[PDB]
């Protein structure tokens, strides 16, 4: 088992973009491999896999839908699959591109669940599903108003460990670059603004994703702004560029 | 009320030129029934 | 060397992949020549399907020339985009079979195609707008038509193209439309228009009209009620200059235009800066003597500022339109006090429009009232 892909893999290497001729003979007897295959050689075929998924990227398209078929039934919440489950989401994720939101609403049970019960030790599969969801990018947008109470509830969590906090406010920031936000200011601003109490160490991290949100809000936000000032003092939060970007909005400047 | 007119501001509506698209350029670099190196196309690709 | 053979005014338009290294390269050898000037750049408009870093799409349900379908055949893609998304689960029974025998023209608004260029052309007229600094606006949206109907359609381009983590670039940079509120309602206005298309089709249903534009205009009405103070300005002033050019619309168009002119001065201001003016003249044209209250009432409003305008009546020959008004005993002395008014306004310190009223007998049809 293990020899066999180690060498389609080093083939599909060194060929480059002309291995897609092969394709239709891999793919349907790689995927039922996967199938009967059993105990440890299962983790390594979905690594060996994603090598496959990277190279062909875009031409996987006709087998997809079989892999998140694979992918569901084989998804169980031992710590050591998902681990290597995120990594070939990230991997599909850069193959499809815009073609990735057809084939997301199947997944999203797992990752819903992947919150709601994740006892990895300080939460690292949490974490790692995080740095997936930036890669996500526009696909989100129809999903966002499902995927995004699981991550505020994460960072607004006290029992949940510090670092899981940092990594939640981090994918805020990058998801707020491509999508849009204004829905669900609320949902996140109450929050924050009650993250920046229970715990200072935050406070650097989660300013910034609160100044790339203002950003991206524009005039909108001016609503939120006498409420968060008053947090704000309380605790002397003074950042750079937000303390610029409220004068601008104010003034009306745009740039 | 005093006596006295409103100043007119300073109206910039007005448009300072009008343009006119004389003529148009279509360069079309097809290369039909040929495939560009770079990017090698997928068996469906988009032909339209 | 390829804008060294072309001249100032110009305008490039590049579909490829990596198409941001052409305006990044562009912008460099415009540098480049701006510092051999010293011992072209504002003029050359430049638009790009894609981020040099990006690459485009290979999807085989839409076109390869993806771009410059947008540019150019904007309400084709926007409706095979439309039957592409999640929002068709809504919409049962609308194909793209559908799409590509939906009858109508692109010049009959009374079709059904032609309503959805009509909607489309206020739809991105009014997103830019809103979004734009007002002086881009007027550079790219009012200077010459043609610009003015790529960058509508470029904006389209954009919504359509983020879906597919591509995006456009244009040498005046934008800021992001693609999230704006407006797009909200450009689907609501497709779901109705073809959602008769099975009854207009098989049925051979009449296709009635869309109630977007109706809407629009009970929306501008809301706005008025409550708009004394001088807060953000109503988006819907671009869509009340699209409803004019009807005349299914146009009596309640021209009625709330003039109570927004009453508002206030900086109103009128507002209303000759996005470009009235060119439309209200044309209805001078007209003979329907039901359009004679309304224009004196909005035409008195906007000579009370700008003076100068009494220049462009008399090319056209507007004056005549009003005397016939002050000749008319059922007229409403209100509307004729105003009617009086334009006259002296126009005739004011102007020797080629007293010329022009002394023909047209003013003095004796003073007289008379």
């Amino acid at each position: 088992h293990t020899m066999v892909v180690q060498a389609i893999t080093f083939i599909f290497k060194s060929l480059g973009l002309k291995c897609v001729q092969f394709l239709p003979q891999v793919m349907p007897t790689f995927l039922n491999v996967i199938r009967v295959c059993d105990g440890a050689i299962r983790e390594f075929l979905f690594q060996q896999l994603g090598m496959l998924v990277s190279f062909v990227k875009s031409h996987i398209r006709p087998y997809m839908d079989e892999i998140v078929t694979l992918m569901r039934e084989f998804w169980v919440m031992n710590t050591s699959i998902q681990s290597t489950i995120i990594l070939l989401i990230e991997q599909i994720v850069v193959a499809l591109g815009g073609e990735f939101k057809l084939y997301l609403p199947q997944l999203i049970p797992h990752m819903l669940r992947v919150f709601m019960h994740d006892n990895s030790p300080g939460r690292i599969v949490s974490i790692k599903l995080l740095a997936a969801i930036q890669l996500f990018g526009a696909n989100l947008d129809d999903y966002l108003h499902l995927l995004l109470p699981p991550i505020v509830k994460l960072f607004d969590a006290p029992e949940a460990p510090l670092p899981s906090r940092k990594a939640a406010l981090e994918t805020v920031d990058r998801l707020t670059e491509s999508l849009d936000f204004t829905d669900y200011a609320s949902r996140i601003i109450h929050p924050i603004v009650r993250t920046l109490d229970q715990s200072p160490e935050l406070r650097s991290t989660a300013m910034d994703t609160l100044s790339s949100l203002v950003f991206q809000l524009g005039k909108k936000y001016q609503i939120f702004i006498p409420m968060v000032n008053k947090v704000l003092v309380r605790h002397r939060i003074n950042h750079q560029r937000y303390d610029v970007l409220i004068c601008r909005i104010v003034k009306g400047y745009t740039l | 009320e005093k006596i006295e007119g409103s100043k007119s501001l300073a109206q910039s509506w007005r448009m300072k030129d009008r343009m006119k698209t004389v003529s148009v350029a279509l360069v079309l670099c097809l290369n039909v029934g040929v495939d560009p190196p770079d990017v090698v196309k997928t068996t469906p690709c988009a032909r339209l | 060397d390829l804008q060294t053979w072309m001249g100032s005014p110009s305008i490039f338009v590049y579909d490829c992949s990596n198409a941001g290294l052409i305006v990044k390269s562009f912008k460099q050898f415009a540098l480049q020549r701006e510092q051999e000037l010293e011992v072209s750049m504002k003029n050359c408009i430049q638009l790009a399907a894609c981020e040099a870093t990006e690459l485009l799409p290979m999807i085989p349900d839409l076109p390869a020339d993806l771009f410059t379908s947008c540019l150019t055949t904007p309400i084709k893609i926007a409706l095979r985009w439309f039957c592409m998304q999640k929002c068709v689960s809504l919409v049962p029974g609308v194909t793209l079979d559908l799409i590509e025998k939906i009858p109508g023209r692109l010049n009959d608004r009374r079709t059904p195609l032609g309503e959805l260029n009509w909607i489309f052309t206020a739809i991105t007229d009014t997103i830019a707008w809103n979004v734009l600094p007002r002086d881009l606006f007027q550079k790219l949206f009012r200077q010459d038509l043609l610009v003015a109907s790529l960058f509508r359609n470029f904006l389209l381009a954009e919504r359509i193209m983020r879906s597919y983590n591509c995006t456009p670039v244009s040498s005046p940079r934008l800021p992001p439309t693609y999230m704006h509120a407006m797009w909200q309602a450009w689907d609501l206005a497709v779901d109705i228009c073809l959602s008769q298309l099975p009854t207009i089709i098989e049925e051979g249903t009449a296709f009635r009209h869309s109630p977007f534009f109706a809407e629009q205009l009970t929306a501008f009405q809301v706005w008025l009620t409550m708009g004394v103070e001088n807060r953000n300005p109503p988006e819907q002033l671009p869509i009340v200059l699209q409803v004019l050019l009807s005349q299914v619309h146009r009596l309640r168009a021209l009625d709330l235009l003039g109570r927004f002119l009453d508002l206030g001065p900086w109103a009128v201001s507002l209303a000759l800066s996005v470009g009235i003016f060119p439309y209200v003249l044309k209805l001078l044209q007209s003979s329907a003597r039901e359009l004679r209250p309304l224009l004196v009432f909005i035409w008195a409003k906007i000579l009370a500022v700008d003076s100068s305008c009494q220049a462009d009546l008399v090319k056209d020959n507007g004056h005549k339109y009003f005397l016939s008004v002050l000749a008319d005993p059922y007229m409403p002395a209100e509307h004729r006090t105003m009617t009086a008014f334009i006259l002296a306004v126009i005739v004011n310190s102007y020797h080629t429009g007293q010329e022009a009223c002394l023909q047209g007998n003013l003095i004796a049809i003073c007289l008379e009232q």
